[PDB]
RNA sequence: UUGACCUCGGAUCAGGUAGGAGGACCCGCUGAACUUAAGCAUAUCAAUAAGCGGAGGAAAAGAAACCAACAGGGAUUGCCCUAGUAACGGCGAGUGAAGCGGCAACAGCUCAAAUUUGAAAGCUGGCUUCGGCCCGCGUUGUAAUUUGGAGAGGAUGCUUU
RNA sequence: AAGCUCCUUCGACGAGUCGAGUAGUUUGGGAAUGCUGCUCAAAAUGGGAGGUAAAUUUCUUCUAAAGCUAAAUACCGGCCA
């Protein structure tokens, strides 16, 4: 067929014989976004996944972004 | 436009306003240039125009307005670029002593020497001086020969028409004493 | 007169009286810093220049040099004091320079100035 | 801080003042 | 006082000494790649005046442009493309300041002024320990360098009426419709 | 100077070094014509040159059809 | 023409017996070194302490 | 948009921020002005029975009758 | 207009239109000799000699662009002339 | 053939050309020093006016310090500096500057003689910015200069300055202003008449 | 002295630098 | 023979740094056409959309090579009016500011051009017993001093920490 | 270490940058409104801008080609309310 499966955003876009993901631009550094597109955009935007560290941040900033430990603790 | 009808003339480039005015004496004694016609502007709205004889002869300061140049589409006539014009003065220009300084001064600026082996052979335009108001209006017109019928000249406008109102006279290439002031002279 | 694409350009001023809020909440604030201070700085008279507007007189930047010192207030202590300095104005005129000479008494007259520590 | 910037400061800090009414 | 007599001669660049000298340099930078470092400026007395400073953090990297046209005209300037490229390939530097060395026929030749942020005498020091701060990453990109300024028209006065302040931002005050309250 | 220069200075800048005049269309033709060798247009190559051109047109006709 | 010509010295040729500049002599020209008295003091300092 | 919605999702916490505010808003310490400062009223209001002046420029508009802390 | 009392203002510093540093003339005219001239000024210089003053300040104002350019490029150049015959 | 390093073949380009090329005199004054006998005893009187190294400094201003914890004639040093020695010349306060000749950026020392000549005072040009630098314990000095020395080196000084001023002043007075290069040789010279040749007959243009 | 032999080593080079990039054409062998 | 200097290289060398995402607002580059009007063309949409590069909590600008013609103003930014005015356009379709003035906010500074020359007085490392030591950078210039409504140097007498 | 005062002593201020010519683009803005490319290429009682018929280009006002800087201003995005 004309298109295998991309490594980086794991749909079957990545054209076989050009080697670059129709969706992502896998060989491209840059993840492929455009403007006159705002649904595409907003399907692969931040908040469509995990957020696994980024989700954590704002508790470290409402604190200071302290370092130690509670006084008294064991 | 003037430069054209003038083949005795050189154009000149943008001449430094805080120089002096006898700097201009130097410089046409620099091209072998016995005749200025000055072209000063302030403001980027005004013309004022000033014809001199080089090293030592009067000066006349006029205010132009109303000029109206070539390439405006509703003159309709033409004429040879440098060919000897026939020089149309007004009867004012022979009573008034400081208009016949004028009439002298304009007599050297366009005069086209007779031998020049820059103008042309044939006459074929007429530029016409005359005084209307307190101002010199300048027209240059083109002598169109028509068979009689049983030859007659007609004049059709050619190029530029602009109005001089004279300012003042001064003895002196580009000072020396005033011979005349206006005295009538509204600013812009 | 709409030629263009306006409607992607239009600014509603729905944040009027909480701007005013805003605005006067930080006032108090310059107030709790400079407690017995004024929150503002002396400025002197100067007149409108346009002859349209030359028979009035406003706020000017600062202090001039000249009449700083003719009040008798050095130039290094004026900005620390609670007094604006404009040193690329010139007085020009007498008149200038002694309505903001009597303007900088009459400030010393009010003045109370703490020691240092 | 630069030390001219330091020396301006020593000796010529904002002092604390008020104005009557 | 040996900078003020290389300000005169940096003056005169036809005379024989300094059209000698460029000359010979030209073909040398020519043998040399587009961009490379370069050891010490070669007008020590225009780098001193842009702000270079003989501290460790402080480098030269010289750059050569091809020059014309692309009959359109390139609204930045050729300077401003010699820092652009100089600046992708030192990333990690802060671009200061650039001046002109030379120009040749099909080249035009610059060095460039850059500053290293993460250096200890750079963020110890004053008088350059605002370019360490984050605002300042990529002037010579963003138009901000002396080259930038002069192509955006960052002058005061009645001839910088639309550039100043930002040209885009200008025209976007002046096309906003603004409506209150109380109409 | 270039009486006692090395080739390979001399070639370098006779590269870079040109200046950037213009040139006139009617120096570009004089040019051209005086350059021009004595067997580029003969009768024979001319005929051919149209001859092929009707055959492009030709060919182009048929595969239209 | 002259493709090489000699400079003529027409500015070096005159000499001049005076400074360029008039400006006075600071008095630390003629005294011994501050500088070196404020390093010896912290020497001083450092060797007081031990 | 898509962030809002993952963490109304989330079984994470929301985390509330305080409101922290850059600048204080009222006098503090052990001086005049802070041992008599009024946090209810108003700056013209407390200047006033300070007897002390508040803005030194020109007056903006209109004050309350007993206002004597705008010149 | 109105009629106020005039005052004497102090001179300013930035004033560059008073006697200019003598040291920067001492710099600019031993930079000249040691620099030597331009390929246009070497023109100017034959044609000065040669007497073509004329057509000296011609070319200067042609390859300068302005009258006072050329005015005070000729005198210049023309010191220079006057300095090394005195030195020669 | 064998093939040369790039840097190499660079450098070695630029050796051809500094000798090929005609210089423009105030470069071409820089091609002749002095002989090795006046710098040696240049050196041997500057040797003695050597700056005090790093640790000596320190060695001295802690001997200072412990005597205090428990008044100086005034130093006399060889003056260094670029901008130093400049201001000395320009105060006519340098008796004598030595000047070195491969300065990489040339102009930075172009107009060094000239203001040495029209000051009056006495200058020579040094085989080493390296040579110098070691008189200053630094890396390179690009001038030199002695401002005052000791009684017991009055004499010395003065001996040198005629030394040089008749031994190197008076052999480039009329060097100095001639344009240097030019030194072609045999395959330059087949060269340039082989050039000759191939415009003897027809010359496109 | 007159760097005769460093010159005729140079030019060498640069001919067969030249003839090598020239060569590579095959139309100009 | 040895040793400096210059220039250019190697190293999984010691320590660092950049890329990507986000892009509402911000700084630049590049860049249309539908549409509107007019014999035509310029114009209009628009110095916009699409495309590319680069930041922050704001960004950008900014302390006059300014405005003015005044009895003068006095860095930048924004609101109100100026004003649909000036000015440019078959003076068509149309386009279209700015000074003054009321107000919100206010804050001023750093270098290059000088010789510390009676003393490179300056700084990066890395070894520590944290007392201090050495390696270097640098005189082709790192400290202190000065930045043109200024300044320096001397003298003099108060004041300041 | 620092502020001032006085003076029979000094007082350095940014170049392929202004500018002239030309091409493209842009602005309400051929004193080219600004920018860019190319050719040429400066000055020191200097340079830029403006006022002015006022009799010569007098007068007024600034100091370009190096750099930093909070606040009032924008915000469909981020943490919340
Ligand atoms: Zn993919």
């Amino acid at each position: 067929k004309t298109h295998g499966l991309c490594r980086r955003c794991g749909r079957r876009s990545l054209h076989n014989q050009k080697k670059v993901c129709a969706s992502c631009g896998y060989p491209a550094a840059k993840t492929r976004k455009y403007n006159w597109s705002e649904k595409a955009k907003r399907r692969k935007v931040t908040g469509t996944g995990r957020m696994r560290y980024l989700s954590t941040v704002p508790r470290r900033f409402k604190n200071g972004f302290r370092t130690g430990v509670p006084k008294g603790a064991r | 436009d003037l430069a054209s009808m003038l083949p005795h003339g050189r154009k000149d480039a943008k001449f430094d306003t805080k120089s002096r005015l006898y700097e201009l004496c130097e410089l046409a004694e620099l091209y072998n240039c016995n005749n200025v016609l000055f072209f000063e502007a302030r403001k980027g709205k005004d013309l004022y125009m000033w014809f001199s004889k080089v090293p030592n002869g009067p000066t006349v300061k006029f205010y132009a307005q109303n000029l109206h140049t070539m390439e405006e589409l509703h003159f309709q006539g033409n004429c040879l670029k440098g060919s000897r014009p026939i020089l149309s003065f007004d009867a004012a220009f022979e009573q008034e002593p400081y208009l016949k300084v004028i009439k002298e001064l304009f007599l050297h600026t366009f005069g086209v020497p007779q031998g020049h082996k820059k103008s042309k052979p044939f006459i074929d335009h007429v530029l016409s001086f005359s005084v209307a108001d307190g101002k010199i209006w300048v027209r240059n017109y083109e002598i169109r020969e028509v068979e009689k019928v049983k030859t007659d000249i007609n004049l059709i406008e050619i190029g530029p028409r602009f109005v001089l109102t004279p300012i003042i006279i001064q003895e002196g290439s580009f000072g020396g004493p005033i011979l005349y002031e206006n005295k009538r002279f509204i600013s812009p | 007169h709409f030629r263009k694409h306006w409607q992607r350009r239009v600014r509603c001023h729905f944040d009027q009286p909480g701007k005013k809020v805003t605005r006067r909440l930080a006032r108090r604030a310059k107030a709790a810093a400079l407690a017995p201070r004024p929150v503002d700085k002396l400025r002197p008279i100067v007149r409108c220049p346009t002859v349209k507007y030359n028979r009035r007189t406003r706020l000017g930047r600062g202090f001039t040099l000249e009449e700083l010192k003719a009040a008798g207030i050095p130039r290094l202590l004026a900005p620390t004091i609670g007094i604006a300095v404009d040193h690329r104005r010139k007085n020009l005129s007498e008149e200038s320079l002694a309505a903001n000479v009597q303007r900088l008494k009459d400030y010393k007259a009010r003045l109370i100035l703490f020691p240092r520590k | 801080v630069l030390e001219k910037t330091k020396k301006r400061l020593t000796h010529f800090p904002q002092r604390k003042y008020a104005v009557k009414a | 006082g040996a900078l003020k007599y290389l300000e005169e001669l940096s003056k005169k660049k036809q005379s024989d000494v300094v059209r000698f000298l460029l000359r010979v340099r030209c073909w040398e930078y020519r043998q040399l790649n587009v961009i490379h470092r370069a050891s010490r400026p070669s007008r020590p007395d225009k780098a001193r005046r842009l702000g270079y400073k003989a501290k460790q953090g402080y480098v030269i990297y010289r750059v050569r442009v091809r020059r014309g046209g692309r009959q359109l005209k390139y609204q930045r300037s050729l300077r401003a493309t010699a820092e652009e490229r100089v600046g992708r390939r030192c990333s990690n530097l802060r671009v200061l300041n650039s001046y002109w060395v030379n120009q040749d026929s099909t080249y035009k030749y610059y060095e460039v002024i850059l500053v290293d942020p993460n250096h200890k005498a750079i963020r110890r020091d004053p008088r350059i320990n605002w370019i360490c701060n984050p605002v300042h990453k990529h002037r010579e990109c963003r138009g901000l360098t002396s080259t930038g300024k002069k192509s955006r028209g960052l002058n005061k006065g009645h001839r910088f009426n639309k550039t100043r302040a930002g040209r885009r931002k200008t025209w976007k005050r002046h096309n906003t419709l603004s409506l209150w309250r109380y109409r | 100077q270039k009486e006692g220069l090395p080739d390979w200075f001399l070639e370098d800048e006779a590269k870079h070094d040109k200046p950037i005049k213009p040139i006139t269309k009617e120096a570009a033709q004089a040019i051209k014509e005086k350059l021009r060798a004595l067997n580029a247009r003969p009768i024979k190559k001319v005929a051919e040159a149209r001859a092929r051109r009707k055959l492009r047109q030709a060919k182009k006709l048929e595969k239209l059809k | 023409e002259d493709p090489y010509p000699d400079t003529v010295e027409w500015f070096t040729s005159v000499e001049e017996k005076m400074p360029l500049s008039a400006a006075p002599e600071p008095k630390r020209r003629f005294i011994p070194s501050k500088n070196e008295a404020k390093q010896i003091m912290k020497l001083v300092r450092a060797i007081r302490e031990g | 948009r898509e962030l809002q919605k993952r963490k109304r999702r989330s079984s994470r916490p929301t985390i509330r921020m305080p409101n922290r505010r850059k600048k204080a808003l009222n006098p503090a310490g052990n001086n005049i002005i802070a041992k008599s400062w009024n946090k209810k009223e108003t700056l013209s209001q407390n200047y006033t029975r300070f007897g002390l002046v508040a803005k030194l420029g020109k007056a903006t508009g209109g004050t309350a009758p007993g206002n004597k802390a705008l010149l | 207009g109105h009629k106020t009392t005039r005052r004497v203002l102090k001179e300013r510093p930035s004033r560059r239109k008073g006697a200019q540093s003598k040291r920067t003339q001492f710099v600019r005219s031993l930079i000249r000799e040691v620099a030597g001239l331009a390929p246009y000024e070497r023109r100017v210089i034959e044609l000065l000699r040669n007497g073509k003053d004329k057509r000296a300040r011609k070319f200067s104002k042609k390859k300068l662009g302005t009258f006072g350019r050329a005015k005070r490029k000729c005198e210049e150049l023309q010191r220079i002339i006057a300095e090394s015959r005195r030195a020669h | 053939m064998v093939k040369w390093p790039e840097y190499i073949r660079l450098q070695r380009q630029k050796k051809i050309l500094r000798m090929r090329l005609k210089v423009p005199p105030a470069i071409a004054q820089f091609q002749y020093t002095l002989d090795k006998n006046l710098a040696a005893q240049a050196f041997k009187l500057l040797n003695k006016y050597r700056p005090e190294t790093k640790q000596e400094k320190k060695e001295r201003l802690l001997r200072e310090a412990t005597a205090i914890k428990e008044v100086s004639k005034k130093p006399y040093t060889v003056k260094y500096g670029l901008n130093h020695v400049v201001g000395l010349i320009e105060n006519k306060k340098a008796s004598l500057v030595l000047i070195a000749n491969d300065v990489d950026p040339i102009e930075l020392v172009v107009f060094l003689p000239a203001l040495c000549r029209k000051m009056g005072i006495p200058y020579a040009i040094i085989k080493g910015k390296a040579r110098l630098g070691t008189l200053v314990h630094k890396k390179t000095a690009a001038v030199v200069a002695i401002t005052e020395v000791r009684s017991e080196d009055k004499n010395e000084l003065a001996k040198l300055i005629s030394a040089v001023k008749e031994g190197y002043l008076e052999k480039v007075e009329d060097t100095r202003k001639r344009w240097g290069g030019g030194i072609m040789g045999f395959k330059a010279q087949k060269r340039e008449e082989k050039r000759k040749k191939s415009l003897e007959t027809a010359i496109k243009v | 002295e007159d760097g005769d032999q460093l010159e005729r080593e140079l030019d060498a080079m640069y001919e067969h630098y030249k003839e090598r990039k020239a060569s590579q054409d095959a139309k100009y062998r």
